RNA sequence: GCGGGGUGGAGCAGCCUAGCUCGUCGGGCUCAUAACCCGAAGAUCGUCGGUUCAAAUCCGGCCCCCGCAACCA
RNA sequence: CACCAUGUU
RNA sequence: CAGAGGUGAAAUUCUUAGACCGCACCAAGACGAACUACAGCGAAGGCAUUCUUCAAGGAUACCUUCCUCAAUCAAGAACCAAAGUGUGGAGAUCGAAGAUGAUUAGAAACCAUUGUAGUCCACACUGCAAACGAUGACACCCAUGAAUUGGGGAUACUUAGUAUCUUUACGGGAAUAUCCUCAGCACGCACGCGAAAGCUUUGAGGUUACAGUCUCAGGGGGGAGUACGUUCGCAAGAGUGAAACUUAAAGAAAUUGACGGAAUGGCACCACAAGACGUGGAGCGUGCGGUUUAAUUUGACCAACACGG
């Protein structure tokens, strides 16, 4: 342990889940426009 | 086949459990041979004390220090 | 949270330098800069005493005299490794402020 | 046997042992003062049969052992000693049979000449095995 | 481990072997150092075709009997490049500080200088010479440590350069050679270099030879003298 | 129309005279559950017949399921 | 440096 | 000449078609060990073999020059570890993905053997890092002791010391000793400050006794650095950046306990070790639970169960 408690998974894979969930909206767009 | 040895000085008792005591061994051999006054350092199974005598089968192996 | 250390654990002040290069571990290779990993100079025996005494008796070269080869070899250890292999252990709050210059 | 140089009873012939204690195997390796010609090379796990065990000093003494009663009949009776660790990359640090295998030489009789350490140093590497973060174990 | 190995084939040599006698040149004490064994010429494969090119290697203090106890952590190599009967006449190959010793000169204050110098001797013999020269503090120094300008070492360095391409490049292979092993030139630089900065210790630390003229028999013999006569061959 | 398969509670062997694994049950280990340890039980061989001294097995018929065919106009 | 998962508000 | 490798132990793997090991070599690509330091240089990112080179940069020295030319900043511009992208090279080592072997209840994780992209170079993109001193820039004041790097100087008082070593050519030299000085990275440590941890001429001090100058950002926790729009980018992404809604705390530093497959020192046959005699298997007595019964009265689950005498 090296940081407090996040509450929340860990805030690197937080962000990764944001930046697919991101990409995934951004192809689906894509394809009605 | 089976040198006997002198117990010279109990230095504790060694491993887990401390069923096994470390000492150091002193060979009796006649004066002349290779292996006289050729103290060696041993594990000993059983109740051991100073001035006791084993029987060193082999006298090669020496014990890790602990 | 709170500063354990003012050196922060290492040997770089703040306006010293930017990048130290990391070296592998001597245990476990992990990559850790140089100023501060826990860095130890032992100088061994190739044998020990009651093996030394015996190899010199059968060496026209080794004796009384002539002194038998050391080993000699700069160690520098992950924090983890050093804490694992007891070169180094936890001290009271107080104790971790002292430092040693040379080998005692 | 004979199968010896051509030399007095009881002179000096020399040879070299290059001893290679890892931590998972131990080499007893006896060449020339050349290292061209080999007389003999008897390893720990030769003398085992247990993998975890090849390393163990007592394997190394029964190795050392083997090579003197070889050396004999080479008419090799005086050795010089060169030891060496892993090196390169990996741990410095000899094996725990290397201190094993040069005592049993002494005691066996042969006489011990010089003593080097030669494992590889490199004065700069390749990267060493594991990650960044090193082996988790 | 014994009885392990599943695929074995993925489908006396002593009786063999002829001893042989390694001679160094004459400017070493003990002529006949080491001994070894070949395989008897058999077939088209000639002994001696093999036997040149093997490298010996032995102790400083083995081949000059000069107890001054810095001989014993020097290694001597050499090549062998005529044979003759069953005498290796051999070519001064390498010269080398033991690891032991080389290793035990450093320390943690102080300013380490390596020099190469490579230079090429009077008889067609290239020589890579490696100078390893530490700084120490003076007698009445208090300071912490004794780290030499980089002014000072770029001046030893390059005197150690001039001094060894002067002096080795006017002898022949075994001048030179005698001036490495009794340490007439490690005297004179280290002379000549502590007015430029205070040396702890200077030490030709490794000696290769790496480009050799063509082999000539005349040169050879010239540099043995008189041959120590080898037994090998007569009947025991 | 041709070929092939039905077997313990489940999934599959043996198919040329009963097995494994999972599950279930009892006891341990644990504060307790799981994992783990020691034992035990559970099998009309799909039904109807026949051959044979003896048929899950060999020869027919029957009920489900499974595939491959079902073309030229 | 084998293997040690969990505990209704 | 019969194994080697590898691990906690193994196996995948290599090996009489000669592995491993031994000696001297050859090729290729990385890297520059020890010396290596609370050391140096750089705006930051970063920077460690030698020699030859090309432009710079800082400090110091000066009774040289000059004469407010400055400080800090929207816009704008350049640079920026790693990973990643494009095109050529290179491809030793290590190694995302993948493969195989283990371990496991499972393990496509940790461990083992490998291996692609990468890792390296040139050119062009990308502009994100715990890009950290989690501490914006410039300036002023500010107590003490021991050091260190670079350059110089000396050998309510009218002036207050001193050496050592090397020394035929990058040499009227070099390094040292004492004292002073300017600049730089810092250490142990006086005011004062702070919620505290701590900071302290290196401020987080000189602030309710609140004003040296400029600039950036923040306003309970989430939703969310998400949506939409827009600019930039080959892409990956980057910058800018809400709302509906939800919630009474979230958070900071310390204190005392408790706990740790963290460490130190001890201790116990309700622990082990060395052992003994049993219990667990059989019959039976008894207690407890189930089942049964009109009712089988009930308490108790190491510290309940020949216990409530
Ligand atoms: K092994
Ligand atoms: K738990
Ligand atoms: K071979
Ligand atoms: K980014
Ligand atoms: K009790
Ligand atoms: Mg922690
Ligand atoms: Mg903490
Ligand atoms: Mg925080
Ligand atoms: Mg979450
Ligand atoms: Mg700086
Ligand atoms: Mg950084
Ligand atoms: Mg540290
Ligand atoms: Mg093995
Ligand atoms: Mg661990
Ligand atoms: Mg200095
Ligand atoms: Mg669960
Ligand atoms: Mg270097
Ligand atoms: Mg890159
Ligand atoms: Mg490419
Ligand atoms: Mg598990
Ligand atoms: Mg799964
Ligand atoms: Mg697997
Ligand atoms: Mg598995
Ligand atoms: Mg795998
Ligand atoms: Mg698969
Ligand atoms: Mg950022
Ligand atoms: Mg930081
Ligand atoms: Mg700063
Ligand atoms: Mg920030
Ligand atoms: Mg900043
Ligand atoms: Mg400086
Ligand atoms: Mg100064
Ligand atoms: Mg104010
Ligand atoms: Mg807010
Ligand atoms: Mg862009
Ligand atoms: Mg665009
Ligand atoms: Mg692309
Ligand atoms: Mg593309
Ligand atoms: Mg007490
Ligand atoms: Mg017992
Ligand atoms: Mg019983
Ligand atoms: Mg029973
Ligand atoms: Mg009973
Ligand atoms: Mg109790
Ligand atoms: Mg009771």
């Amino acid at each position: 342990g090296t940081v407090s408690r996040p509450r929340g998974m860990r805030p690197k894979w937080h962000k990764k889940r944001i930046k697919r969930l991101k990409l995934r909206r951004r192809r689906m767009r894509q394809r009605s426009k | 086949q089976a040198q006997v040895g002198l117990i010279i000085k109990v230095l504790g008792r060694t491993g887990s459990r401390g069923n096994v005591t470390q000492v150091r061994v002193r060979l009796m051999a006649e004066a002349g041979s290779p292996d006289y006054n050729r103290t060696i350092v041993r594990n000993v199974k059983g109740p051991c004390k100073e001035n006791d005598m084993l029987s060193l089968m082999e006298t090669e192996r020496e014990a890790r220090r602990l | 949270m709170t500063t354990k250390r003012r050196n922060h654990g290492r040997s770089k002040p703040a306006h010293s330098r930017g990048r130290v290069k990391p070296i592998h571990c001597f245990n476990c290779g992990r990559l850790t800069p140089k100023d501060k990993a826990v860095g130890r100079f032992v100088v061994r025996r190739m044998l020990d005493a009651a093996s030394a005494r015996d190899v010199a008796e059968a060496s026209p070269v080794y004796g009384a005299n002539f002194p038998m080869p050391r080993l000699y070899m700069k160690q520098r250890f992950c924090i983890a490794c050093a804490i694992h292999s007891r070169t180094v252990r936890a001290r009271p709050v107080g104790n971790r402020k002292i430092r040693y210059t040379k080998k005692v | 046997k004979a199968y010896g140089p051509n030399v007095k009873k009881g002179d000096l012939v020399y040879g070299v042992v290059h001893i290679f204690a890892s931590f998972n195997d131990t080499f007893v390796h006896v060449t020339d003062m050349s290292g061209r010609e080999t007389y003999v090379k008897v390893t720990g796990g030769m003398k085992v049969k247990a993998d975890r065990d090849e390393s163990s000093p007592y394997a190394a003494m029964m190795a050392a052992q083997d090579v003197v009663a070889r050396c004999k009949e080479c008419g090799i009776n005086a050795l010089h000693v060169k030891m060496r660790a892993v090196g390169g990359v990996r741990t410095k640090s000899p094996g725990p049979g290397a201190q094993a295998a040069l005592r049993a030489l002494a005691r066996a009789g042969m006489k011990i000449g010089r003593i080097e350490d030669v494992t590889p140093i490199p004065t700069d590497s390749t990267r060493r095995k594991g990650s960044r973060r090193g082996r988790r174990l | 481990a014994l009885g392990k190995n599943k695929r074995i084939s993925k489908g006396e040599t002593m009786a063999r072997k002829e001893w042989y006698d390694v001679v160094a040149p004459a400017n070493f004490e003990k002529r006949q150092f080491a001994k070894t064994i070949c395989n008897k010429t058999q077939g088209t494969r000639i002994a001696a075709d093999v036997l040149r090119g093997r490298v010996f290697e032995a102790n400083l203090a083995d081949l000059n009997q000069s107890a001054g106890e810095e001989e014993a952590y020097r290694k001597v190599r050499f090549t062998v490049q005529e044979v003759q009967g069953r005498n290796l006449l051999t070519q001064f190959h390498s010269m080398e500080v033991t690891t032991d010793k080389m290793a035990s000169l450093l320390r943690k204050w102080c300013t380490t200088m390596e020099t190469t110098v490579e230079v090429k001797t009077a008889d067609g013999y290239t020589m890579r010479l490696f100078v390893v020269a530490f700084t120490k503090p003076q007698a009445n120094q208090q300071s912490r440590n004794c780290y030499a300008k980089q002014r000072l070492v770029k001046w030893l360095r390059m005197r150690i350069t001039k001094m060894i391409k002067r002096r080795l490049s006017k002898v022949q292979i075994k001048e030179a050679v005698s001036l490495l092993t009794r340490n007439v030139l490690s005297d004179a630089l280290v002379r000549r270099c502590n007015p430029i900065l205070p040396l702890r210790e200077l030490r030709i630390r490794k000696v290769r030879v790496v480009r050799t003229p063509k082999f000539d028999a005349q040169a050879l013999l010239s540099a043995h003298g008189t041959i120590p006569a080898s037994v090998e061959a007569d009947q025991e």
